[PDB]
DNA sequence: ATTTTTTTTTTTT
């Protein structure tokens, strides 16, 4: 490969038979070793095994000499050779998982059938009920131990997910709407599909996801062709749905504070090794994330922070080296930081240990849960349609070109991969205008190659929504 | 003696061995008069593929048994021209599709193949035993029986502890000096992981290595190394399968090795008499960046080293940072990618400055972890950190030793230990009042500790405002940045004029030609004349009576005399810029002007 | 630790048997003058010379006749000692003092504190560091701690955490360097819990650790 | 020797 089964109900009674199942993979080995024959110089003949004991001498016949006991010397260079994975998972999440405690395979990959599963799946295969040890103060009586063999898996594909593993009209639709010079401030009633807000700041995110340049030189630097943008306000305001909903908007990951980071120099069951999983640098080399809390979390990981945000000057020293990996990331920040506006427009107080997080970044707008009574009932029955009823899947789907997810999400990577787009000829310090950022951005905004300041100044009247908290 | 054809495979190895390419290229006066007895010389199979490629290919689908044979023909040669080069009689391997870590799929066993990856678990050294020399000092007679394992060949022998009281019972022992053995290690691979998958665990690999061949590197390092295959033990009859891929060669990829012979020295000297380099070699550090760089100069340029007769020696080396926040953490990049393994650091992280504390509560092994320190590594390096302003206070005592002494002397229960180190290392900076720097007062506006005074070697002046009249100077020449950033001044070519206005080339302004002098640079002695004394002793005079005063006294902290060391030393970095075997009075007018732009 | 690379880690085995033992002591620079222990996977000796710590390079473990019916005087020690730095004649011919030593009574049970403590506070272009590099270097049996530093803390031994389990006093600079000088640096800075290890240390011979149960001497 | 733990000291603003 019909029809499938499910796991609590298998036992003796069907055993060494072939059934279909389905669950959800969790993780598994790498691919090792096997074989099947070769030969040894004591016998000279094939390793003739049934199964994927130990022997008589027969380095005897010279005369009368015997040798019994067994000199068995494997030759390998005479040998075969097979695959192997040893997989694994984890039964259904509908079958009573929560009061009980789910059970599990343990499986065996052949020849050609590793290097094609990764966890996070959902599958359906065929097998074998077998086990592996032999009986009868471990085993009371006899008790022993389970697993399957690998026969005929076909997997699930479910669909819509999987732009992850697996048209020129299409083109035609990205460019003859490209043409229209509306998609600046047009969607900035898109990010938002069901939230009014943040207008003129989705005016921000249209230079944001689409990069600027990394516009490297015959001498040494790669400059930080990466922006990043900081938000900042009391709860109320709806941000954490703000950054939940954008999970689906190219790849990222939404959880803050205790609860990845840093390197995995742990090990595994498998001849004690001791092999890594990486960063986030890692997850995120052209993706980006959005991520809250930086104060209500652990001063342990924050030397990672300028060591990425200032440079990418990454390091380790766990055992005695510098893996010096590196990436193309940038991120999205939200907080729920002390005071609110009534702190932020006036000076510099509002982390305790550096000033340095508004040199690095540039867009940085209040949220605020502003009083104003003509919108206060609004917002006191903007909420009531969304306490209620479960309607609003797709309600912003008929918007003229603010909608579409994946040809957007598509849109966006073919763009970041155009040319090397630039400008024209054309407290305002260095860090304002290192905005340049965004002004390279406008070339690959409308999609062309060359823009001007002012004109693209645009985002310096945006800005002023910032400059205006830390100006003073 | 196999099958009989083993002999013809020696003797189409053997033809080879004759003619222009082995008369002129290959071997002979090419390694052995040069007295080396290395024995690996060198092949590439695209030779064996043109002459004998059935033969280029008996490697790599049977690789158990070519091998015995490649050194009997060797050896045969050898011996047939130098019996100096032939009392050494032993296996004397050579030289010799690279797939990942990721993609060996039951398969290549037999094959002689390449895979690339990292160092890591670099391990212990054992010896390997090879024969055992007996005599029987009853009958005196020096007998042999050889030993071997699959790790060279299929033959094994009855492998296990010496023989005795086999032959007859007589009087029978070994002797040493004679049973030679063999240098094994042990170790394994990563792939390189910035092509790694995210869903996925990656692999590594395990190796084995022998006799010549004994770690010219460290673990978390990479080199391209080809392998043949073996897997020796069981399955189930015992117990399930494992293996290895060995059999190998070595490289090294990641350095610099330089097409240089004793012509780039020529070059070198050729525009020795050209003056002011010291403009271009300033202009060598900021062509994206006003400022400061001759001063780096030395600090790249390390120092100088003087002993006593019958006594000691000094430390040698230079350390200075400095203002106003917004070109600090894009300025010490610099000198992370140019000068040879000069290591940045944390800035505030321990595990790795010098600290071991034994920490092992995970696996708890053999060892004690006695080496968690990347400032050692700064031997005769450079470093740069940032948090100065934010650092330890644990460690201000620490570096309180290291510019006083630059050893490290710890003791704490794995083993009273110091080691050699020659380094310096550079700093960040935060006021904890911004653009307050002299006004209300010029020292602690700053957020310090002023017991480091003589223990860095300069203080200098950075500082900022946006305009009037540099606004549009601002203005123009950030433009001027932007477009001579960019080309015609792909993605993007190469940008000239105002480098041409300059007139200068990237091959007279290049990164080889810029480390042209650092190499036989760095490896000069140039002694002093018979003038800097007098001028340095008046003017530091000067310095130590009349630079405490007149408005710029607050700013006068650091007077001392362990400046007149840093004073002079640095025309030692500088007089090592040019190779003049001098220093001059010259090198004295521009070993001031720091002074100047300190304050002045 | 002068021939380890700048890339390495300083690596460590000696058996001897017979007469020879007891020929070396923790920490001595010394020559000896191979052989394996039964996958096919030590050192016996002879001889220990040190042309540094050994008996005639050493101070008490007539060679000298010749020149010392040729020498007898008193100042040109300083003109020998440390010629490193101009004048100061005063503070070497003190250390020299300390360097003389022979001065000690038993009386009445009791003893009497017969070596030299001199401390010394200053901070100018004095380069009081060439000093104790210098008298720790040729003084015989010497040692050399710092104000802090780390695995030490310029003091003697202590039982200070949540590592292992051991109990290993760990004798520091300040417990080995007895019948010497232990020469720390920046004293001032050291700590002020610390100024009470001085105290009970000062008298002679006296060093209690009260902290895990035992009458810890270290005979100071 | 490691896994599953707990306090009693070691040293404190
Ligand atoms: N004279 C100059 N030459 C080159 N670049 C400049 C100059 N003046 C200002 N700049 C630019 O201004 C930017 C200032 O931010 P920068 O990255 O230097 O922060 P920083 O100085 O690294 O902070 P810190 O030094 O405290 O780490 C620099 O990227 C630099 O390119
Ligand atoms: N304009 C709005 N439209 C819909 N829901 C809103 C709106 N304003 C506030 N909310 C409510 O805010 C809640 C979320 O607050 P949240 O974003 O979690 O605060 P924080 O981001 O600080 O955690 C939601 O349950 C939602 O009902
Ligand atoms: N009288 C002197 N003779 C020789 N060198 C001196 C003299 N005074 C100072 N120095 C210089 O002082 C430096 C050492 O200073 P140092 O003693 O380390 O200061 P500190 O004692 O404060 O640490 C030496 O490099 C040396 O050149």
């Amino acid at each position: 490969s019909a029809n499938p089964t499910n796991i609590r109900q298998l036992k003796s009674d069907c055993v060494s038979k072939l059934v279909k199942i389905a669950g959800i993979i969790v993780a598994a080995s790498g691919i090792s070793a096997k074989a099947t024959r070769m030969s040894i110089q004591c016998l000279s003949c094939s390793t003739v095994i049934p199964n994927l004991y130990a022997l008589k001498c027969n380095t005897e016949q010279a005369g009368r000499p015997k040798c019994p006991l067994d000199p068995f010397f494997i030759m390998p260079d005479k040998c075969k050779c097979v695959d192997f994975q040893t997989l694994k998972l984890q039964e259904l999440p509908d079958f009573v998982p929560q009061g009980e405690i789910p059970r599990h395979l343990q499986l065996f990959c052949d020849r050609s059938l590793c290097e094609r599963v990764v966890p996070g799946n959902r599958v359906l295969i065929q097998g074998i009920y077998s086990i592996r040890k032999v009986g009868k103060e471990k085993a009371v009586v006899g008790v022993r131990a389970p697993y399957m063999r690998v026969v005929g898996i076909t997997v699930d594909s479910e669909g819509a997910g999987a732009i992850s593993r697996y048209t020129s009209d299409e083109e035609e639709h990205f460019r003859r709407m490209a043409a229209s010079g509306d998609i600046y401030e047009r969607l900035s009633q898109s990010l938002a599909p069901s939230i009014f807000g943040s207008r003129d700041i989705k005016k921000a995110i249209t230079c944001m996801l689409f990069g600027g340049s990394r516009k490297r030189l015959p001498d040494g630097l790669c400059r930080r062709g990466d922006i990043n943008v900081l938000l900042l306000g009391d709860p109320g305001t709806a941000k954490s749905q703000l950054l939940k909903f954008v999970e689906k908007v190219p790849i990222a990951v939404y959880t803050s504070g205790k609860g990845s980071s840093t390197a995995s120099v742990m090990k595994d069951p498998q001849t004690r090794n001791f092999v890594m999983e990486g960063g986030a640098m890692v997850l995120a080399d052209g993706g980006v994330v959005c991520i809250d809390e930086f104060d209500k979390m652990r001063e342990d990981d924050r030397v990672a922070i300028h060591e990425a945000m200032e440079q990418q000057t990454i390091s380790i020293a766990k055992a005695g080296i510098t893996t010096t990996l590196n990436s193309r990331c940038s991120v999205l920040a939200a907080a729920n930081s002390i005071f609110g506006r009534w702190d932020d427009t006036k000076g510099e107080e509002n982390i305790d240990f550096m000033p340095t997080i508004l040199s690095r970044f540039d867009m940085i707008f209040i949220v605020k849960d502003i009083h104003d009574e003509s919108r206060d009932i609004t917002l006191a029955k903007h909420i009531i349609n969304v306490h209620l009823s479960s309607n609003k899947s797709a309600p912003s789907e008929p918007a003229e070109g603010e909608i579409s997810l994946s040809t957007f999400k598509k849109y966006i990577h073919y763009c970041r991969t155009h040319c090397g787009p630039r400008l024209s000829e054309a407290p305002i310090t260095v860090r304002q205008l290192e905005v340049i950022r965004i002004s390279e951005s406008l070339a690959k905004i409308r999609l062309q190659p060359f823009a001007t300041d002012e004109h693209v100044n645009e985002a310096l009247r945006l800005f002023q929504v910032s400059t205006l908290d830390a100006a003073m | 003696e196999g099958e009989q054809f083993i002999k013809d495979i020696q003797r189409e190895y053997v033809d080879f061995l004759d003619d222009e390419e082995d008369q002129g290229i290959y071997a002979g006066h090419v390694k052995d008069m040069i007295a080396e007895k290395s024995k690996r010389l060198i092949v590439n199979v695209n030779d064996l593929k043109r002459k004998n490629p059935q033969r280029a290919l008996g490697l790599l689908s049977n690789a158990a048994d070519e091998q015995l044979a490649f050194g009997r023909a060797l050896k045969e040669y050898a011996s047939t021209v130098d019996p100096g080069y032939a009392k050494m009689h032993e296996d004397l391997f050579v030289g010799f599709r690279h797939v990942t870590p990721r993609s060996l799929t039951s398969i290549y066993l037999g094959n002689m193949v390449c895979v690339e990856g990292i160092v890591t678990k670099v391990s212990l050294i054992r010896p390997k035993v090879v024969r055992s020399v007996h005599y029987c000092p009853n009958t005196r007679k020096v007998m042999e029986r050889k030993y071997t394992d699959l790790t060279s060949f299929e033959a094994v022998p009855s492998g296990a502890a010496y023989p005795t009281k086999d032959e007859d019972g007589n009087l029978l022992e070994t002797e040493y000096g004679l049973s030679v053995y063999k240098d094994h290690q042990t170790l394994t691979i990563q792939e390189m992981p910035e092509k790694a998958p995210a869903g996925q665990l990656p692999r590594s690999v395990d190796i084995v290595c022998d006799d010549d061949l004994v770690d010219r590197c460290k673990p978390g390092d990479r080199v391209q190394i080809v392998g043949s295959y073996r897997c020796l033990p069981g399955k189930r009859g015992s117990g399930t399968f494992r293996t290895v891929l060995l059999a190998n060669n070595i490289s090294l990829l990641s350095k610099e090795s330089l097409d240089i012979s004793r012509e780039d020295i020529m070059l070198c000297k050729k525009l020795a008499k050209n003056n002011d380099i010291f403009e271009l070699l300033s202009k060598s550090l900021a062509p994206s960046i006003g400022h400061v760089k001759q001063a780096i100069l030395c600090l790249l340029l390390g120092g100088v080293e003087k002993i006593l007769p019958n006594g000691t020696r000094l430390r040698g080396d230079i350390n200075v940072l400095l203002g106003d926040p917004s070109a600090k953490s894009q300025l010490l990049r610099y000198v992370l990618n140019t000068a040879p393994r000069a290591i940045p650091t944390t800035g505030r992280g321990s595990s790795g400055v010098g600290l071991t504390a034994a920490v092992t509560t995970d696996q708890e092994t053999g060892e004690r972890r006695l080496e968690a320190g990347a400032m050692v590594l700064a031997d005769r390096g450079v470093v740069c950190i940032d948090e100065f302003d934010k650092m330890s206070d644990i460690d201000r005592t620490a570096i309180h030793e290291v510019m006083e002494q630059g050893r490290v002397t710890i003791s704490k229960a794995g083993i009273h230990a110091s080691l050699n180190a020659r380094c310096s290392v550079l700093a960040a900076a935060n006021p904890v009042y911004g653009r307050y720097d002299q006004y209300k007062t010029p020292m602690e506006n700053i957020g310090l500790q002023d017991s480091l005074l003589s223990r860095f070697d300069l203080l200098f002046v950075m500082l900022d405002v946006i305009d009037s009249d540099v606004d549009q100077m601002i203005s123009d020449h950030v433009v001027r940045m932007h477009r001579y950033r960019n080309p015609k001044e792909y993605e993007k070519y190469d940008a000239l004029l105002h480098g041409k206005s300059r007139q200068r080339h990237e091959k007279i302004l290049s990164v080889e030609f810029m480390r042209k002098y650092i190499h036989i640079a760095k490896c000069m002695k140039p002694k002093l004349g018979e003038q800097a004394c007098e001028a340095i002793a008046n003017e530091y005079s000067r310095l130590r009576s009349q630079e405490a005063v007149e408005t710029d006294v607050a700013r006068t902290q650091p007077i001392t005399a362990r400046t007149l060391e840093t004073l002079i030393r640095l025309s030692t970095a500088h007089a090592r810029a040019r190779m003049s075997k001098s220093v001059t009075i010259d090198d004295a007018h521009a070993a001031i002007e720091l002074v100047q732009f300190a304050y002045f | 630790s002068d021939q380890v690379p700048v890339g390495h880690i300083p690596r460590s085995t000696i058996m001897c048997r017979g007469e020879v033992t007891r020929m070396a002591q923790p920490g001595d620079h010394i020559v000896v003058s191979f052989l394996p222990l039964m996958g096919l996977l030590f050192l016996q000796a002879h001889r220990i010379i040190c042309i540094n710590k050994n008996d005639e390079i050493s101070d008490k473990d007539p060679e000298e006749l010749e020149e010392l019916a040729q020498d007898d005087f008193y100042e040109r020690l300083a003109t020998s000692l440390a010629p490193e730095i101009y004048g100061h004649l005063d503070v070497k011919k003190a250390l020299l003092l300390l360097l003389v030593g022979g001065v000690d009574k038993r009386p009445d049970g009791m003893k009497i504190r017969g070596n030299i403590n001199i401390c010394l506070m200053g901070d100018p272009g004095v380069a009081k560091s060439q000093l104790l590099g210098y008298i720790s270097r040729l003084a015989v049996r010497s040692q050399y701690t710092t104000g802090r530093g780390s695995s030490g803390v310029g003091l003697t031994a202590a039982v200070m955490d949540p590592l292992t389990g051991e109990m290993t006093l760990e004798g520091g600079a300040l417990v080995l360097a007895d019948q010497g000088v232990c020469c720390i640096d920046e004293f001032d800075k050291m700590a002020d819990q610390d100024r009470t290890a001085i105290h009970e240390v000062m008298e002679q011979q006296t060093i209690s650790i009260a902290k895990a149960g035992i009458m810890t001497t270290l005979n100071a």
